[PDB]
C-alpha cells in the first residue's frame, strides 16, 4: 500500500543510518565512542558543579556567570552546553575550579507553578450541571471546541474567542463550569483568584501576573481561570503597600497580558465574577475578553434539575417531595440547593437515619436557607 | 506487515540513539553532534577564568607606568596593571575591567552591566502583524511610519534639508483602536533594535529600582546604534505629579522623572525613538507630554464609516463569507465601534455559522453577530468612558 | 456638575436603585414587626429595641401608631423618618376625612403615602425614607385589611407578613402555618407568638420585649388596643405550654 | 465632562456633539428641494412584523405648507414638532400669514441650546423641514447644535454619509419632483437594511399648490414598482 | 481595610471546593462577630 | 473513483521502485486521457519525459485556450516544441512556448506590487546600523541578484563605467554579467546597452558584456536567434585567451533548446585542446546545459575523448570536474541507461574514477529516489580515502533524495549525522548538498543548522554553510534570514574571504527584491526542471571547491545559477492573452486524507487580486465560481474562462 511503502522508505533509510553510524563508530580509533565521549564529558565537567546565575551572554564560548556568593566571573562556555535555553537569569552549571559554563538547570518548576497548575480532573462534569445549556454551549465553543475540532475554525477562517467572562450573582455555576472545563479539557488548567493576585510589596502584583501567564505559555495549550476577578477591585487590604494605584497597575499588567505587544501562544482565558460592574471596561474589551455570559438564578425547571442532581445519591424518603423546595419562591441558587441537600444529610446522620425525610429537609431549609 | 514496519522503525530509532546520544537534557546538556572535546580541553587549559571588576581610578594616567584601582564586586579592591596584550586606551575609568585571578592583571574590557530584566526586553521574534493589517487610520499610520521608520530607512532625505526628525510619539486612544496593533506593526516592519517596555514592568519593590532600570534601558539603547523603544500602557508610571500629604506615587514619579531626564535632559538622547501607547492620555505628566519628549502625538480615534468598512474587510478577508457582503451596511449599523468590536463581530458571525453547522457565513449571521457584540454587549463597552478619558 | 452631589435619585448600570435598596437593607437590620389578618380582626406584633432597664414607658406604643379612628401602622427602620411618615399619614387621613366626610380607606392611605415615597425616590436629591410600614385597618369596602409598604414606594396587601430582622424566616413560617379562611384572633395571637419566638430565638420572648396591637370591630366602632403585659404574658405562657407538649409528644413517639 | 455646559479644549460644548453622535444612530431621512416642490423620504425601521408600520410617524405635518422628517430620537423630535406647530399657528394668528420655512426653522432651532442647571440635555434629533413659502420650495436641515441651513438635498441619519454622496452623484438643480422622488427612493433602497417593500418607508411632498401630502400605500407601491 | 484572615479562608475554600486532589484537609476559622463576616464566606 | 485512482497513482509513482513507476505513469496517463483531463495528461507526460506523448496530447487538444495554457505550462517547464504550421493559433501557441511577453508580465506584477524602485546594494546591507575588489564584487553580485529581470538599477543603468572601473580584474566580468542578469527575461532591447558596452577596449569588460547578452537571452526563446550570432562572432577564432564568458553565455542563453547548431559550435572549441583547461571544462558544462537530458551520443563521445586526452596531472588539477559534470548533465535523469558511460569512466582512470563515476551516476539518478543507489553512495561516504568523490557523493544523496517529501527530511537528518561523524571534505560538502535538497524553501532546521555551522572553525565549511543558507532563502526575502545574514556580516566584518559569501547570501536571499525561486521543481511539488537542476548542480559542484573557483576567478558559475531562475507567479489571462484581475485565495496545504483525499483544500485564506506573488508550498485557488480555470492547478500564468453555468 501507499502508506506501507512510505513507512518502508522510512525504515530503509533508517537501516542505512545505523549502517553508517556503526561503520564510523568502529573505525574511530578506540576513542570518541559515545560512552567514551560521555566519560570525557564527566571528566571535564568536574565532580561538583556549582549552580550560578547567567547574567549575560557576550558571545558563543563566553558568558558572565554570577556565582551564589555574588562574584561575576567572565568565563567561557564549553561545547557541552546547548548554547540554547540560555537567557539572562537562568541557572547554569559551573565547573568548580574554573567556573566554566558546562550545563544548564531549572529542570524543576517553582512552587507558584505547582500551586497554579491543577494536576487533577475535578469530579464535576457537564452532566453534573443542570440548566446552563446556553452557557455550557458558549463556554465549550470558546475553550473545548477549538481544542477538539480546530478544523471547524480553520475552515471557517476565524480565530476562536480568546477569553470568556462568567458573570452572575453569588452562586449560579460559574466556578462549576470552570470545574467541568478543567475535568473534560486536555489543556493544562491554571487556577488563580483576584484576592490571590492582590500582592503585598510594590511590583509583586504585576510580577505575579507575568509569571502566571509565562507559566501558561510554557505549559500551553493552557486554560487560565481567574475566579472572582472583582476581588482585585472591590476588596481593600492593608497588606497592599501601594494600595488602589498598585491595584490599578496590576490590572494594567493583566490588560497587557490578555492583549498586549507579546504574541500569545495557546492560552485561553476564563474569568469569573459576581460584580462585573466594578471591572475596568478596558479589561473586558472584546479583544481581551469577548463572550461575557450571564448566569441567572435558575427558574423552576432548572431548580428541579438541580435538586434531582444533588439528591440522585441520597435515599430520599418516599414521603419526601422535592417540590416544596422549588415552590419556595425566593432567589434560590444552585449553591443554596446543594447546601440544603447536604445539611439535610447532616441531620439524617445526626438523628441516626440513612434516609432523609421531609422534616429533615424543612429544618435544613430553616437552617441554611434562612428564609 | 504494517505493525512489523513500525516496530522496526522504532527499534532502529532506539539503536541510533543508543549509539549516538539519547537523553541528556536534565542537566541542560547538548546533543553530541557539536561536541568539540579536542577544542574544549585546550579552552580550559589555555583560557583562564576572569573575574569581573570595575576600574575605579587610573593613578598616574600619564605615559609613565600607570596603575588601575579595580573593585572586584563583593570580593575586594586592588591596585593592578594591564596585560601586555591590552592597549591602555581600550580601558576607561568606568568600563567593566574584567581582570584575572592570580595578580589580577589579565585584562579584558567588558561592557556595562545590564539587568537581566531590562535585557529581556529586546523584541527578538518580530510580531506577525503588518501595516496592511491595520485599517481606518491611514493618516496615523503615515505619521507613525514617518517618525519611526523613515529616518531609520532613508536618512539622506533628512540630512539634505538639515532637519531633525521628530523623535517621540504618543499613540493615544480608547481601549482597542490599533495602538498596540500599530506598535506590533512597527516592530515587524522595523530593521533596528525594538525594545518593548510595559508600564507595569517599571514598578519595582525597592526605592530607586524603577529609575535604575530606566537608566539601564536607555543606556543599552544608546549602546545600540538605532533603537526604537515602545512604552506600552505608559499610564502605569506616567502620571501627573501631585504633592499629596503622605508621599503617594513618589517612587513612580521618580522613575517617570528619570525617563523624562533620559528623553530630554543635560545630554544628547542619542538615536533613540520612543513610542508611548495609552488609553488615558489625561494623567500623563505635562513634562512627559512636552514636545521635546513626545513630538508627534497621534490620536487613534474610533474609526469613521470608511475605516469601519475597511476593518470589516480586513477581518473578513480569510473568512468563508457568502457572495453578498454589505460590509458597508455593517459599518453603518455599528457606529462608534472599535476594531476590537468589529473583529468580535466577524468572529461571532463565524461561530454562528459553525453552531448552525454551516461552512458559509451569511449576512444574517453577520447581523446576528452585530446584535450580539454591539447591542447585547453595549453595557460592557469601554468607549463611553475612555472617549472622555 | 457638583462634586458633592452623591446622585441619590439616579439609576445604576443595571436598573437597580442603590439608595432605595440600601434603605431596604436598613429596614432588614431594623427591629422585627409582623401582622396577621383574621376573620374577626387584625393584629400586629412588634419586637422592641428599647429594652433598656433605665428606659421609661410614657407612650402607649413605640413601634405602633394610630392613624385615624379605624387604622394603625407599625414602623421598621429609622425612628425619625418613621415619625415624619406617621405624621404625614395622619395628615392624609384627616384631609380625606375633611374632604369626603368619611374615613380614608386603608388602600387609599397606603397609596398616598407610597406616592410620597415614590416622589422622594424619583425627584430631588434627598435620600429616601428608610422606613417600612405595616398598616392594619378597617373600612366599609373590604373590612379588615393588612398592607405592607417599602421605601421604594411599593405596597402590597397581605393576609400575614413580616418586615425587619429575620422577616424572611417569619414570613416563611407564616406561609407554612397560616390558614386562609380560618384562624380567628385567638389562633392569630398564638401564631404571632410562635413566629416571634422563632424569629427572636436569641431571647425567649420576654413579655417586655414585644408589643402587640389588635384592631377589631365592636357595635359598629373600630377598637385598636395594645395588649397589656398581663395578656402578653398569658399568651407567652400558653405558647410555652404548647411547645413543651409538642416536644413531649415527639419524644414519646421516638 | 462634568456639567452639560462645559466647553472642550478644542472649543466644543460636548453635549451638542454627543447629540450629533446620537443622530448618527437614527434611521436615514432624505430631503430634496426642486422648483416643483420638496420631497421627504425617510426609512421606517420596522423591528418586528407585529409592529404596525403605519404607527411609525417620522414624517409629520408642521403646517399645510411645511413637513418635517425626523431622525435620531423620535420623542425629542415630537417635542420639537409640537413647538414648531405652535409657533406656526401663533404666527398665523398674529400676522394672518404663513411662516416661511426659514422663519419656522430658526424659531425651532432657537430652542436647541436652551438647557442648563427647562431642558436638561440637548435634543438628540436632526430635522428636515421641507416646505413651500413665498420664495418657492425650500428644504432646511437642523441639527442638535441649533445651526440650521437650507440645502438643495440633504440626507440625515445612520446612512447620512453614503446617502449624501449618492445625492451628490445624482442630484442636479434642474430636475423635476417626480425624478427627485425617484432618486430619493433609489438612494433609500440602496442604504436600506432590508428590502424596500412600500410599507417600511414614509414619503411626503410639499408642492407650490396642494398642501403637504403624505404618499399613500398605493402611490408608494407605484413608485417602488417604477424603481 | 478588609480581613486578611477572611481572604485566606476564601482562597483556601476556593481551592478545596473541588480543585484539591486530597480529601482530608479541613479548614476551621474562629471569629468574634457574625455580621462583619464577608458575604463571600 | 477518478480522485482515488489519480492521487494513488501519483503518490505511488513518487514512492515506488524504478520498474513500476513507468507502468503506473502509463496507466495514470491513460486514465487522464480517458476522462479527458488533458492538462493532467500533459503533466504526467512531461514528468515521464515522453516528448512524443507530449506532442500527441498537445495536438489532440483541439481547444485553443487549453492549448495555449498547455503552451504556458510547457514554456515554464522549459521545452521548445517544433509545432507544424497547422494548429489552433500557431503563432500565439509558438510564442507562448517560446515564453516571450514574460518581461511585460513580470513588469506588470512589479507595478501591481510596486517594487520598481531600485534597491542599491547598500540599501540591503544597511551598514548604517552595523575590502576593495572583494567588496566591489560582492556589491555587484547582490545588486544584480536583487534587480534581476527588472532592467532597472541605480549602479550600472546610471553611470556604469565608474562601477566597472571600481571593480577590478574579473570584477569587470562580474559587473557586466550582473547587468546582463538585471536585464534578464526579455529585455532584449537591452542588447543596445550591452552592445554599446561590449564596444570596449577592455577584454574582460567585452567578454562580460557578451556573457550579459547570453544570460539576458537565457530562458528567453526568440526565433531571431539573438545569441548564436554574437556568441559565434566572438568565439569563432579567439580560442586562446579566456573564452569562458562567451561559452558560458551561449550555454546559459540556450540551455534546454538542444539546438544542433549550438551543440556543433560548442563541441569543436572543447575538442581543439588549444583552449585552456578552464575553457574545456566550461565548454563541457555548456554542452550539458544545452542538452540537459538527451542520451546524446555526440556529447557523450566528445566528453569521453576529452577525458582520455587530458593528461593525468591535468585531470588531477581542478576544473576537470566540469567534464564529467557536463556528461552527467547530458545524461540527466535518464536513469539506468548510463551503464556504458559508467564502465567507460571506470576503465578511463583509477583516481579520477571515483569522482567522475559518482558525479555522472548521481546526476543521472537525480530524483529517482533509488534507496539502493543512495546506499551505494553512503558506503562510498563511509569509506574515507584519508575527498572530491566524497563531496560529490554527498551532493548525490541530496540530488537523489530531493524527490519525496519524506525522503527529503530524512536525508536532512542523514546530512546532520554526516556532519556530526564526517571528515574535512565530507563536512565541507554537506552544506552544499543540504542546500540542494531545499532551495528557496526556508525551513527552521535547515536555517538553524547552516547558521550554527557558519561560525564553525573550518573556513570552507563556513563558506559553504553561509552560501547554503542564502540558497535556502533564495527569492524568499525573509526578515529572520535577513537579520541573520546581517548578524553574520557583523561577525565576519574583518574576514573578507567570508564576508563576500555573507553578502552574496544577502543578495541571493533578496533576489529580485523577492519575486523568483531557484527551486528546480515547480508546479505542484513533483515536476523536475532539467534546466534548473542543471544550473543548480553546476553551481554546487563548482562550490564543492569554493576557494579556487568562486573565491578565485570562476564566478561565471554563480552567474550560470540563472539557469534555475523562474518566477513564483499567479498572473491570470483572458482567452486572447489579456490581463484578468480576479480575486484569488491562498494557503499552504490542508485536507483529510481518507482513501485518496486531495491535499487541495487551503486554510490560510488570503484573498488577493491577480497578479499574486505566492510563496513556496502555497496553493492559490479561485475566490468564486465565476471563472473556471482551464488548468487544474493554478501555478504560473493561467487562462481563466467565464463559467457558462452561472457567475
Ligand atoms: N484599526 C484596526 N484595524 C484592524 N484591527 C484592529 C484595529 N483596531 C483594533 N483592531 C483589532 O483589535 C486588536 C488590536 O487592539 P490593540 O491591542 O491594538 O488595542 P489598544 O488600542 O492598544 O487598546 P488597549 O487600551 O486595550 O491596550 C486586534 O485584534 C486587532 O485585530
Ligand atoms: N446547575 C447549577 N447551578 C448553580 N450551582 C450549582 C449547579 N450545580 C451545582 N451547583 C453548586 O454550586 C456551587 C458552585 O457555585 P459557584 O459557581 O462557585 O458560584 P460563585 O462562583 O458565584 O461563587 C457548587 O458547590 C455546586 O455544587
Ligand atoms: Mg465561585
Ligand atoms: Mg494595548
Amino acid at each position: 500500500r501507499l502508506k506501507l511503502l512510505k513507512l518502508e522508505r522510512i525504515k530503509d533509510y533508517l537501516l542505512m543510518e545505523e549502517e553508517f553510524i556503526r561503520n564510523q563508530e568502529q573505525m574511530k580509533p578506540l576513542e570518541e565512542k559515545q560512552e567514551e565521549e560521555r566519560s570525557k564529558v564527566d571528566d571535564l565537567r568536574g565532580t561538583p558543579m556549582s549552580v550560578g546565575t547567567l547574567e549575560e551572554i557576550i558571545d558563543d564560548n563566553h558568558a558572565i556567570v554570577s556565582t551564589s556568593v555574588g562574584s561575576e566571573h567572565y568565563v567561557s562556555i564549553l561545547s557541552f552546553v546547548d548554547k540554547d535555553l540560555l537567557e539572562p537569569g537562568c541557572s547554569v552549571l559551573l565547573n568548580h575550579k574554573v567556573h566554566a559554563v558546562i550545563g544548564v538547570l531549572m529542570d524543576d518548576t517553582d512552587p507558584l507553578v505547582t500551586v497554579m497548575k491543577v494536576e487533577k480532573a475535578p469530579q464535576e462534569t457537564y452532566a453534573d450541571i443542570g440548566g446552563l445549556d446556553n452557557q455550557i454551549q458558549e463556554i465549550k465553543e470558546s475553550v473545548e471546541l477549538p481544542l477538539t475540532h480546530p478544523e471547524y475554525y480553520e475552515e471557517m477562517g476565524i480565530k476562536p474567542p480568546k477569553g470568556v467572562i462568567l458573570y452572575g450573582p453569588p452562586g449560579t455555576g460559574k466556578t462549576l463550569l470552570a470545574k467541568a472545563v478543567a475535568n473534560q479539557t486536555s489543556a493544562t488548567f491554571l487556577r488563580v483568584v483576584g484576592s490571590e493576585l492582590i500582592q503585598k510589596y510594590l511590583g509583586d502584583g504585576p510580577k505575579l501576573v507575568r509569571e502566571l501567564f509565562r507559566v501558561a505559555e510554557e505549559h500551553a495549550p493552557s486554560i487560565v481561570f481567574i475566579d472572582e476577578i472583582d476581588a482585585i477591585g472591590t476588596k481593600r487590604y492593608d497588606s497592599n503597600s501601594g494600595g488602589e494605584r498598585e491595584i490599578q497597575r496590576t490590572m494594567l499588567e493583566l490588560l497587557n497580558q490578555l492583549d498586549g505587544f507579546d504574541s500569545r501562544g495557546d492560552v485561553k482565558v476564563i474569568m469569573a465574577t459576581n460584580r462585573i460592574e466594578t471591572l475596568d471596561p478596558a479589561l473586558i474589551r472584546p479583544g481581551r475578553i469577548d463572550r461575557k455570559i450571564e448566569f441567572p438564578l435558575p427558574d423552576e425547571k432548572t431548580k428541579k434539575r438541580i435538586f434531582q442532581i444533588h439528591t440522585s445519591r441520597m435515599t430520599l424518603a418516599d414521603d419526601v417531595t422535592l417540590d416544596d423546595l422549588i415552590m419556595a419562591k425566593d432567589d434560590l441558587s444552585g449553591a443554596d440547593i446543594k447546601a440544603i441537600c447536604t445539611e439535610a444529610g447532616l441531620m439524617a446522620l445526626r438523628e441516626r437515619r440513612m434516609k432523609v425525610t421531609n422534616e429533615d429537609f424543612k429544618k435544613s431549609k430553616e437552617n441554611v436557607l434562612y428564609k | 506487515q504494517i505493525k512489523q514496519v513500525e516496530d522496526d522503525i522504532q527499534q532502529l530509532l532506539k539503536k541510533i540513539n543508543e549509539l549516538t546520544g539519547i537523553k541528556e537534557s536534565d542537566t541542560g546538556l547538548a546533543p553530541p553532534a557539536l561536541w568539540d572535546l579536542a577544542a574544549d580541553k585546550q579552552t580550559l587549559q589555555s583560557e583562564q577564568p576572569l573575574q569581573v571588576a570595575r576600574c575605579t581610578k587610573i593613578i598616574n594616567a600619564d605615559s609613565e607606568d600607570p596603575k588601575y584601582i579595580i573593585n572586584v564586586k563583593q570580593f575586594a579592591k586592588f591596585v593592578v596593571d594591564l596585560s601586555d596584550q591590552v592597549a591602555p586606551t581600550d580601558i576607561e575609568e568606568g568600563m567593566r575591567v574584567g581582570v584575572d585571578r592570580n595578580k589580577y592583571q589579565i585584562h579584558i574590557p567588558l561592557p556595562p552591566k545590564i539587568d537581566p530584566t531590562v535585557t529581556m526586553m529586546q523584541v527578538e521574534e518580530k510580531p506577525d502583524v503588518t501595516y496592511s493589517d491595520v485599517g481606518g487610520c491611514k493618516e496615523q499610520i503615515e505619521k507613525l511610519r514617518e517618525v519611526v521608520e523613515t529616518p531609520l530607512l532613508h536618512p539622506e532625505r533628512f540630512v539634505n534639508l538639515g532637519i531633525e526628525p521628530p523623535k517621540g510619539v504618543l499613540l493615544f486612544g480608547p481601549p482597542g483602536t490599533g495602538k498596540t496593533l500599530c506598535a506590533r506593526a512597527v516592530a515587524n516592519r522595523t530593521d533596528a533594535c525594538f525594545i518593548r517596555v510595559i508600564g507595569s514592568e517599571l514598578v519595582q519593590k525597592y526605592v530607586g529600582e524603577g529609575a535604575r532600570m530606566v537608566r539601564e534601558l536607555f543606556e543599552m539603547a544608546r549602546t545600540k546604534k538605532a533603537c526604537l523603544i515602545f512604552f506600552d500602557e505608559i499610564d502605569a508610571i506616567g502620571g501627573a505629579r501631585f504633592d499629596d500629604g503622605a508621599g503617594g506615587d513618589n517612587e513612580v514619579q521618580r522613575t517617570m522623572l528619570e525617563l523624562i531626564n533620559q528623553l530630554d535632559g543635560f545630554d544628547p538622547r542619542g538615536n533613540i525613538k520612543v513610542l508611548m501607547a495609552t488609553n488615558r492620555p489625561d494623567t500623563l505628566d505635562p513634562a512627559l507630554m512636552r514636545p521635546g519628549r513626545l513630538d508627534r502625538k497621534i490620536e487613534f480615534s474610533l474609526p469613521d464609516l470608511e475605516g469601519r468598512t475597511h476593518i470589516f474587510k480586513i477581518h473578513a478577508r480569510s473568512m468563508s463569507v457568502e457572495r453578498d457582503i454589505r460590509f458597508e451596511l455593517l459599518a453603518r449599523l455599528c457606529p462608534n465601534s472599535t476594531g476590537a468590536e468589529i473583529r468580535s463581530v466577524c468572529t461571532e458571525a463565524g461561530m454562528f455559522a459553525i453552531r448552525a453547522r454551516r461552512k458559509i457565513a451569511t449576512e444574517k449571521d453577520f447581523l446576528e453577530a452585530v446584535n450580539k457584540v454591539i447591542k447585547s454587549y453595549a453595557k460592557f463597552s469601554a468607549t463611553p468612558r475612555y472617549m472622555t478619558y | 456638575s457638583r462634586r458633592y452631589d452623591s446622585r441619590t435619585t439616579i439609576f445604576s448600570p443595571e436598573g437597580r436603585l442603590y439608595q432605595v435598596e440600601y434603605a431596604m437593607e436598613a429596614i432588614g437590620h431594623a427591629g422585627t414587626c409582623l401582622g396577621i389578618l383574621a376573620n374577626d380582626g387584625v393584629l400586629l406584633a412588634a419586637e422592641r429595641r428599647n429594652i433598656h432597664k433605665l428606659l421609661d414607658e410614657v407612650f402607649f406604643s413605640e413601634k405602633i401608631y394610630k392613624l385615624n379612628e379605624d387604622m394603625a401602622c407599625s414602623v421598621a427602620g429609622i425612628t425619625s423618618d418613621a415619625n415624619v411618615l406617621t405624621n404625614e399619614l395622619r395628615l392624609i387621613a384627616q384631609r380625606y376625612l375633611l374632604q369626603y366626610q368619611e374615613p380614608i380607606p386603608c388602600e387609599q392611605l397606603v397609596t398616598a403615602l407610597c406616592d410620597i415615597k415614590q416622589a422622594y425616590t424619583q425627584f430631588g436629591g434627598k435620600r429616601p425614607f428608610g422606613v417600612s410600614l405595616l398598616y392594619i385597618g378597617w373600612d366599609k369596602h373590604y373590612g379588615f385589611q393588612l398592607y405592607q409598604s417599602d421605601p421604594s414606594g411599593n405596597y402590597g396587601g397581605w393576609k400575614a407578613t413580616c418586615i425587619g430582622n429575620n422577616s424572611a424566616a417569619a414570613v416563611s413560617m407564616l406561609k407554612q402555618d397560616y390558614k386562609e379562611g380560618e384562624m380567628t384572633l385567638k389562633s392569630a395571637l398564638a401564631l404571632a407568638i410562635k413566629v416571634l419566638n422563632k424569629t427572636m430565638d436569641v431571647s425567649k420572648l420576654s413579655a417586655e420585649k414585644v408589643e402587640i396591637a389588635t384592631l377589631t370591630r365592636e357595635n359598629g366602632k373600630t377598637v385598636i388596643r395594645v395588649l397589656k403585659q398581663k395578656e402578653v404574658e398569658q399568651l407567652i405562657k400558653k405558647h410555652e405550654e404548647e411547645e413543651a407538649k409538642a416536644e413531649r409528644e415527639k419524644k414519646e413517639k421516638e | 465632562d462634568r456639567g452639560v455646559n462645559t466647553f472642550s479644549p478644542e472649543g466644543r460644548l460636548f453635549q451638542v456633539e454627543y447629540a450629533i453622535e446620537a443622530i448618527k444612530l437614527g434611521s436615514t431621512a432624505i430631503g430634496i428641494q426642486t422648483s416643483e416642490g420638496v420631497c421627504l423620504a425617510v426609512e421606517k425601521r420596522i423591528t418586528s412584523p407585529l409592529m404596525e408600520p403605519s404607527s411609525i410617524e417620522k414624517i409629520v405635518e408642521i403646517d399645510a405648507h411645511i413637513g418635517c422628517a425626523m431622525s435620531g430620537l423620535i420623542a425629542d423630535a415630537k417635542t420639537l414638532i409640537d413647538k414648531a406647530r405652535v409657533e406656526t399657528q401663533n404666527h398665523w394668528f398674529t400676522y394672518n400669514e404663513t411662516m416661511t420655512v426659514e422663519s419656522v426653522t430658526q424659531a425651532v432651532s432657537n430652542l436647541a441650546l436652551q438647557f442648563g442647571e427647562a431642558m436638561s440635555r440637548p435634543f438628540g434629533v436632526a430635522l428636515l423641514f421641507g416646505g413651500v413659502d413665498e420664495k418657492g420650495p425650500q428644504l432646511f436641515h437642523m441639527d442638535p447644535s441649533g445651526t440650521f441651513v437650507q440645502c438643495d438635498a440633504r440626507a440625515i441619519g445612520s446612512a447620512s454619509e453614503g446617502a449624501q454622496s449618492s445625492l451628490q452623484e445624482v442630484y442636479h438643480k434642474s430636475m423635476t419632483l417626480k425624478e427627485a422622488i425617484k432618486s430619493s427612493l433609489i438612494i433609500l433602497k440602496q442604504v436600506m437594511e432590508e428590502k424596500l417593500n412600500a410599507t417600511n418607508i414614509e414619503l411626503a411632498t410639499v408642492q407650490p399648490g396642494q398642501n403637504f401630502h403624505m404618499f399613500t400605500k398605493e402611490e408608494l407601491e407605484e413608485v417602488i414598482k417604477d424603481i | 481595610g478588609d480581613s486578611e484572615v477572611q481572604r485566606t479562608m476564601l482562597e483556601l475554600l476556593n481551592q478545596l471546593d473541588g480543585f484539591e486532589a486530597t480529601k482530608n484537609i479541613k479548614v476551621i476559622m474562629a471569629t468574634n462577630r457574625i455580621d462583619i463576616l464577608d458575604s463571600a464566606l | 473513483a477518478y480522485a482515488k485512482v489519480c492521487l494513488y497513482l501519483t503518490s505511488c509513482v513518487n514512492y515506488v521502485p524504478e520498474p513500476e513507476n513507468s507502468a503506473l505513469l502509463r496507466c495514470a496517463l491513460g486514465v487522464f486521457r480517458k476522462f479527458s483531463r488533458f492538462p493532467e495528461a500533459l503533466r504526467l507526460a512531461l514528468m515521464l519525459n515522453d516528448m512524443e506523448l507530449v506532442e500527441d496530447i498537445f495536438t489532440s487538444c483541439k481547444d485553443v485556450v487549453v492549448q495555449k495554457q498547455m503552451a504556458f505550462m510547457l514554456g515554464r517547464h522549459g521545452v521548445f516544441l517544433e509545432l507544424s504550421e497547422d494548429v489552433e493559433e500557431y503563432e500565439d501557441l509558438t510564442e507562448i512556448m517560446s515564453n516571450v511577453q514574460l518581461n511585460s508580465n513580470f513588469l506588470a506584477l512589479a507595478r501591481e506590487l510596486d517594487i520598481m524602485e531600485p534597491k542599491v546594494p547598500d540599501d540591503i546591507y544597511k551598514t548604517h546600523l552595523e575590502d576593495s575588489a572583494r567588496m566591489n564584487l560582492a556589491s555587484s553580485f547582490v545588486n544584480g541578484f536583487v534587480n534581476a529581470a527588472f532592467g532597472q538599477d541605480k549602479l550600472l543603468t546610471d553611470d556604469g563605467n565608474k562601477w566597472l572601473y571600481k571593480n577590478k580584474d574579473h570584477g569587470m566580468l562580474s559587473a557586466a554579467a550582473s547587468l546582463g542578469m538585471i536585464l534578464l527575461w526579455d529585455v532584449d532591447g537591452g542588447l543596445t546597452q550591452i552592445d554599446k558596452y561590449l564596444y570596449s577596449s577592455e577584454d574582460y569588460i567585452k567578454s562580460g558584456a557578451l556573457l550579459a547578452c547570453g544570460i539576458v537571452n537565457s530562458g528567453v526563446r526568440n526565433e531571431c536567434d539573438p545569441a548564436l550570432a554574437l556568441l559565434s562572432d566572438y568565439v569563432l577564432h579567439n580560442s586562446n585567451t579566456m573564452r569562458l564568458g562567451s561559452i558560458f553565455g551561449l550555454g546559459l542563453a540556450y540551455a534546454g533548446s538542444n539546438r544542433e547548431d549550438v551543440l556543433t559550435l560548442l563541441l569543436p572549441v572543447m575538442g581543439d585542446s588549444k583552449s585552456s583547461m578552464e575553457v574545456a571544462g566550461v565548454t563541457a558544462l555548456a554542452c550539458g546545459m544545452i542538452a540537459v537530458g538527451s542520451c546524446n551520443g555526440d556529447v557523450t563521445s566528445t566528453i569521453l575523448q576529452t577525458i582520455m586526452e587530458k593528461s593525468e596531472t591535468e585531470l588531477k588539477d581542478t576544473y576537470a570536474r566540469w567534464l564529467p559534470l557536463g556528461l552527467g548533465l547530458n545524461h540527466l535523469g535518464k536513469g539506468e541507461a548510463i551503464e556504458a558511460i559508467l564502465a567507460a569512466l571506470e576503465v578511463v582512470s583509477e583516481p579520477f574514477r571515483s569522482f567522475a563515476n559518482t558525479l555522472v551516476d548521481v546526476c543521472a539518478y537525480a530524483g529517482s529516489g533509488n534507496v539502493l543507489k543512495v546506499q551505494q553512495l553512503l558506503h562510498i561516504c563511509s569509506e574515507h580515502f584519508d575527498g572530491a568523490h566524497q563531496g560529490v557523493a554527498v551532493l548525490g544523496i541530496a540530488l537523489i533524495a530531493m524527490g519525496e517529501e519524506i525522503g527529503a527530511e530524512m536525508a536532512l537528518r542523514t546530512f546532520g549525522h554526516l556532519l556530526r561523524y564526517g571528515e574535512p571534505t565530507l563536512r565541507r560538502a554537506v552544506p552544499l548538498a543540504l542546500a540542494l535538497i531545499s532551495v528557496s524553501n526556508p525551513r527552521l532546521n535547515i536555517l538553524d543548522t547552516l547558521s550554527k555551522f557558519s561560525h564553525d572553525a573550518d573556513p570552507e565549511v563556513s563558506y559553504n554553510s553561509i552560501f547554503a543558507m542564502g540558497m535556502v532563502g533564495s527569492g524568499t526575502n525573509n526578515a529572520r534570514l535577513a537579520a541573520m545574514l546581517r548578524q553574520l556580516a557583523q561577525y565576519h566584518a574583518k574576514d573578507p574571504n567570508n564576508l563576500f559569501m555573507v553578502r552574496l547570501a544577502q543578495g541571493l536571499t533578496h533576489l529580485g527584491k523577492g519575486t523568483l525561486t531557484l527551486c528546480p521543481y515547480h508546479s505542484d511539488r513533483q515536476l523536475m526542471s532539467q534546466v534548473a537542476v542543471a544550473g543548480l548542480l553546476t553551481v554546487l559542484v563548482s562550490f564543492l571547491d569554493v576557494r579556487n573557483i568562486i573565491l578565485g576567478k570562476s564566478h561565471y558559475v554563480l552567474y550560470g545559477l540563472v539557469a534555475a531562475m523562474q518566477p513564483r507567479m499567479l498572473v491570470t489571462f483572458d482567452e486572447e492573452l489579456r490581463p484578468l484581475p480576479v480575486s484569488v485565495r491562498v494557503g499552504q496545504a490542508v485536507d483529510v486524507v481518507g482513501q485518496a483525499g486531495k491535499p487541495k483544500t487551503i486554510t490560510g485564506f488570503q484573498t488577493h487580486t491577480t497578479p499574486v506573488l505566492l510563496a513556496h508550498g502555497e496553493r492559490a485557488e479561485l475566490a468564486t465560481e465565476e471563472f473556471l480555470p482551464v488548468t487544474p492547478i493554478l501555478e504560473g500564468f493561467v487562462i481563466l474562462r467565464k463559467n457558462p453555468n452561472y457567475d
